[PDB]
């Protein structure tokens, strides 16, 4: 009944992620104009950090969610290793796209000249390491746990210090880039709408800024919903154990992973991309 | 034999590793090709920011300008080389009514270039000095060319110096305005035209480019992320 | 071949109305935007009208308008151009020009010296 | 105009004397020269894979 | 009229009359009517076997060696590449002091290649010598336009085509032009010399192409029959016909001795100009490279394309088969060169 819809819903979760992270590497693989641009390393690394999520992390925990216990035993500890991580590489990958974007519009002659592939490898290697070294050290060495099934309570301190470093920072971060992007993006609207309307008015003798509002709203708010409340909620149970349920915890998380599917629909679609994923896939 | 395939595989890599270095100079500098007739003030602003050529530095930026001057008046076949340079300053005299409309339509015909599309101009309407000479003056009256200017409105949004006669500031916005009626007429975002008044002695010219650039390049890059 | 004949123009009062018309052989008429231009005496090239690919849309210049008329024909392959209101100073010889390329809305044809698409011209002269 | 319009009126009469062949007789003269090569047109008749250059390792 | 002006323009109506009755006197049958029993070559499916990379800007000329493996290619990077088209490995790269290049060849002995552009200057580079690099041995100058093509005979004799309306042969020890070819009304665009060296044809923007007399510096037979600017030309391997392309979306195939168009292969889904042709050994296809990213591939008796080359990102600015007949090299403006058989 509700177990196998959730399963089926589940299910489909993750083969959308699979397939349009795949779709995104693949576009990336057999095509190398795509590759060309400095600034797709990012959405490569994007998409791989989601591919990741729905391989490593998504089917088990559909699988002890359908089952209702934990079936692999051992895995348990490993798994929540992958899952910090995984996750973590991707809002990480997110913030510094996002970086790397105010870097293109905020000071347009520098970033030509500055932006060569090692510095987008060095990014890369920051993001992917600072979220290796958050979830398989401390998990390794059971710091996460506060002192079948797999228990994934975290700690008390540990849920605040892996917050603030995988949310909090990269959403602080994010949002200050944005604002001054939308800030720079208002003051070109207004210059071209002064011309406009002088030409108009030669001529006799909102659009540009609604859509730029709804592309910064659509990138932030979509994040925001998919990754805030669990968040807090991460925040705050520790400190309960008013409190939550395990399953609104449950499907707060999944609102979490869900960021992953939705990621290459925003970050991937390009002129470019769509005509690659037209030609690969037929 | 293999020994022939080695070395013509470290030819190969020397050959690349020199390109890789030649990438790098060539990925900084901003070509920008000048046009526009002649007895124009171009080539007195080519002398000015100090012949074919010119290269000069703003806050540490490149820039390698091109007038394409020992052709014939044939610009077509070689407007095709230009294609990918950051931007077009097309120079325009304002004092002259009849070579005006010989810019304007040179200007039409560069804007709708099929090879163009993405090509922005830099507008300069040069000898405002010498267009408020002959507004003043009162004998060559722009309606007599410019039917038009005797409906003319002075813009809301009109910055007058100091002392300038309304007559001319009417006068250099109706100029401003026939070559904005061109580039608003089929821009639609992909390139974009930043108009300027300049005279013979002034010298911030280099400045005004390099502004112009910054903002090229930063509204290519929100068109690139889909905001502008 | 590309062919260009202008045709009509000669010795009228001011204020007279006279119709050009250029033949055009060589190419599908439909397919270029067209140009009339004149050089008058002791002077230069300058462009006149411009007619495009199928009429929609026309231009002339500030020192003709109001006057000035220009007209295209595809089915029958002929360009026209009417002048109402002569002026003293509208004694030119009259070029019909074929914009060089087709399927574009680019022209590079006052070429004084010489260019590949135009007719021999017409002489146009007004005086009293 | 006066000495590129002599020299143009020249260059037509030269054109205009010259000898023509019949366009069966012109078509007849490919004909023979296609079948000729045929079989030793490569990207006509597809070479194998040994003997390719741009296939072998 | 009596008026020298109108007499020449009589007899030049005079002259277009009796050209253009001799012309259809001779037109008794089509090469449709005469190709419509041959069997079709069938559908041919090239594919790219190598791609050469490197170039920074839109390459604009490319011309393969005698030995059918080493080829030069021209971009506005300031580059000019040699490759070895069997290894994809590069031999050469010579940086050019004008970074507006628009022509390249490559001498039938192997010894120099040549180029040009808007520097109004053909530059030779000698690639056998004795220090060591490839460097500037000649430099023709003498233009008022730009230069558009240049194919050697010989390692001394070059003709040269240039946008001043004119083409030189040159001798390039003395850098003097030993013969000049003027007649044009636009701009030459592209040339190319018949293989028995004696003869060669150019294609102008004004919508004609001339066939010239090497060494006597006369324009034998002109052709009328492309509406805009020839951008492409090339002789059959036989020596007596060749085929052009143009901004009017149509390749034209004339014939010298019959002195008129034969055939006209061209598609009403096909709008955008034409930037390169080229046969192959046998004349019987007909490569051409077009401003809508591909390269089509056509039947040169039968008007029948079979094949396309989509692989270009942008226009496809040049190309040119083999002498072995064995490939067909394409180069385009989105810097990259590909191989094809
Ligand atoms: C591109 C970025 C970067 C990002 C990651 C890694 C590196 C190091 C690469 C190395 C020097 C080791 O070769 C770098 C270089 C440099 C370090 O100054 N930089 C930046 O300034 C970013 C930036 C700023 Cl602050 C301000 C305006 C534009 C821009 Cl783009
Ligand atoms: C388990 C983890 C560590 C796997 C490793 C993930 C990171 C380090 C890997 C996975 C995918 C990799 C990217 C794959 C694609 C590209 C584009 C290529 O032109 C340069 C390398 C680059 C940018 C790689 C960077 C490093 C990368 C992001
Ligand atoms: C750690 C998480 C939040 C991802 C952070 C990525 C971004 C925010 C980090 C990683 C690398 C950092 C950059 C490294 C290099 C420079 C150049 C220096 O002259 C100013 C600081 C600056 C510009 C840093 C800014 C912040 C930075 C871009
Ligand atoms: N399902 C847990 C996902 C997750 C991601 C990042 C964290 O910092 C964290 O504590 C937990």
């Amino acid at each position: 009944s509700v177990r196998i819809l959730t399963a089926c819903f589940l299910s489909l979760l993750i083969l959308s992620t699979l397939l349009g992270n795949t779709l995104v590497c693949a576009a990336v693989i057999r095509f190398r104009h795509l590759r060309s641009k400095v600034t797709n390393f990012f959405v490569i690394s994007l998409a791989v950090s989601d591919l990741l999520v729905a391989v490593l992390v998504m089917p088990w925990k559909a699988v002890a969610e359908i089952a209702g216990f934990w079936p692999f035993g051992s895995f348990c500890n490993i798994w929540v290793a992958f899952d910090i991580m995984c996750s973590t590489a991707s809002i990480l990958n997110l913030c510094v796209i996002s970086v790397d974007r105010y870097w293109a519009i905020s000071s347009p002659f520098r970033y030509e000249r500055k932006m060569t592939p090692k510095a987008a490898f060095i990014l890369i290697s920051v993001a992917w390491t600072l979220s290796v070294l958050i979830s398989f050290i401390p998990v390794q060495l059971s710091w996460h746990k506060a002192k079948d099934n797999c228990d994934s309570s975290l700690s008390r301190t540990y849920a605040i210090s892996s917050s603030v470093i995988s949310f909090y920072i990269p959403v602080a971060i994010m949002i200050v880039t944005y604002t001054r992007i939308y800030r720079i993006a208002q003051k070109q609207i207004r210059r071209i709408a002064a011309l406009e309307r002088a030409a108009v008015h030669a001529k006799n003798c909102f659009k540009r800024e609604t859509k730029v509002l709804k592309t910064l709203s659509v990138i932030m708010g979509v994040f925001v919903c998919c990754w805030l409340p669990f968040f807090i909620l991460n925040c705050i149970l520790p400190f309960c154990g008013f409190c939550i349920d395990s399953n609104t915890f449950d499907v707060f998380v999944w609102f979490g992973w869900a960021n992953s599917s939705l990621n290459p629909i925003i970050y991937a679609f390009n002129a470019d991309f769509r005509k690659a994923f037209s030609t690969l896939l037929g | 034999q293999r020994n022939e395939e080695k070395a013509q595989r470290e030819a190969n890599k020397k050959i690349e590793k020199q390109l890789q270095k030649d990438k790098q100079v060539y990925r900084a500098t901003h070509r920008l090709l000048l046009l526009g007739a002649d007895n124009s003030g171009k080539s007195t602003i080519v002398k000015q920011m100090r012949i074919f050529e010119t290269k000069f530095q703003v806050d540490k930026v490149n820039f390698h300008m091109f007038d394409v001057g020992g052709q014939r008046d044939e610009r077509r076949k070689w407007i095709q080389c230009f294609n990918d340079v950051t931007a077009i300053i097309f120079v325009v005299d304002s004092s002259d009514y009849n070579r005006l409309q010989e810019a304007l339509n040179l200007f039409k015909s560069i804007w709708n270039n099929r090879w163009l599309r993405t090509i922005s101009v830099i507008l300069f309407l040069n000898k405002q000095d010498l267009l408020a000479e002959k507004v003043l003056a009162g004998k060559s009256k722009i309606e007599d060319y410019f039917p038009e200017f005797a409906r003319y409105t002075t813009p809301e949004d009109a910055t007058p110096e100091p002392g300038e006669d309304p007559r001319v500031t009417r006068a250099k916005y109706f100029i401003r305005d026939e070559f904005l009626r061109i580039s608003t007429a089929s821009g639609d975002g992909r390139h974009y035209c930043y108009p300027h008044f300049t005279c013979a002695v002034d010298t911030e010219n280099a400045r005004r480019i390099f502004n112009d650039c910054r903002d090229i390049i930063q509204r290519m890059h929100l068109r690139q992320y889909e905001l502008l | 071949q590309v062919q260009l004949q202008e045709s009509g123009g000669g010795l009228v009062q001011p204020g007279g109305s006279l119709r050009l018309s250029c033949a055009a052989s060589g190419f599908t008429f439909s397919n270029y935007k067209m140009n009339w231009v004149r050089q008058a005496p002791g002077k230069g090239l300058e462009w006149v009208s411009d007619i495009s690919q199928s009429g929609a849309s026309i231009s002339y210049t500030g020192s003709v308008k109001g006057r000035f008329t220009i007209s295209r024909d595809n089915a029958k392959n002929t360009l026209y151009l009417q002048m109402n209101s002569l002026k003293p100073e509208d004694t030119a010889v009259y070029y019909c020009a074929r914009c060089p390329a087709p399927f574009t809305r680019d022209c590079f044809d006052v070429t004084s010296t010489t260019y590949a698409y135009r007719g021999q011209g017409t002489q146009v002269t007004v005086s009293s | 105009s006066i000495a590129q319009a002599r020299k143009l009126v020249e260059q037509l009469k030269m054109e205009a004397n010259i000898d023509r062949i019949k366009v069966s007789k012109a078509a007849a003269d490919l004909m023979a020269y296609c079948e000729a090569h045929a079989k030793e047109d490569p990207l006509l008749t597809p070479v194998p894979a040994s003997e390719n250059p741009f296939r072998e390792k | 009229s009596g008026s020298e002006l109108d007499q020449l323009r009589q007899e030049a109506e005079q002259l277009k009359n009796q050209i253009r009755d001799a012309r259809k006197a001779c037109a008794d049958a089509t090469l449709s009517q005469i190709t419509n029993n041959i069997d079709p070559v069938g559908r041919i499916q090239m594919r790219t076997r190598r791609t050469l990379r490197g170039h920074l800007a839109k390459i604009y000329a490319m011309h393969w060696g005698t030995d059918s493996r080493l080829l030069v290619s021209a971009s506005q990077d300031g580059k000019l590449i040699i490759w070895d088209s069997y290894t994809t490995n590069k031999v050469h790269a010579i940086p050019l002091r004008s970074s507006w290049v628009m022509t390249c060849a490559y001498a039938p002995s192997g010894n120099y290649v040549a180029c040009g552009g808007l520097d109004n200057i053909c530059s030779i580079y000698n690639l056998k010598t004795r220090e060591g690099n490839v460097r500037v041995s000649r430099e023709l100058a003498g233009h008022t336009g730009y230069l558009s093509c240049c194919r050697f005979l010989d390692d001394n004799q070059i003709v040269t085509s240039s946008g001043d309306t004119t083409c030189a042969l040159w001798d390039i020890e003395t850098g003097q032009q030993t013969t000049t070819f003027t007649g044009h009304t636009g701009d030459v665009m592209s040339l190319s010399l018949a293989p028995d060296t004696r003869l060669f044809v150019s294609g102008a923007c004004d919508a004609s192409a001339k066939l010239w007399d090497v060494r006597e510096g006369m324009c034998r037979q002109t052709f009328t029959g492309h509406e805009s600017d020839i951008n492409a030309i090339c002789f059959f391997p036989n020596g007596n016909a060749f085929a052009t392309g143009s901004d009017d979306a149509t390749c034209r195939l004339f014939d010298l001795r019959a002195d008129q168009e034969l055939m006209t292969y061209s598609h009403d889904n096909i709008i955008c100009g034409i930037t390169s042709v080229s046969f192959s050994k046998s004349g019987r296809l007909l490569l051409a490279g077009y401003d809508d990213f591909n390269c089509n591939v056509w039947d040169a008796l039968k008007a029948d394309r079979a094949g396309v080359l989509a692989g270009h990102d942008n226009r496809v600015s040049c190309l040119g088969v083999t002498d072995d007949g064995m490939a067909v090299a394409t180069g385009s403006w989105d810097s990259f060169l590909k191989i094809w058989n």
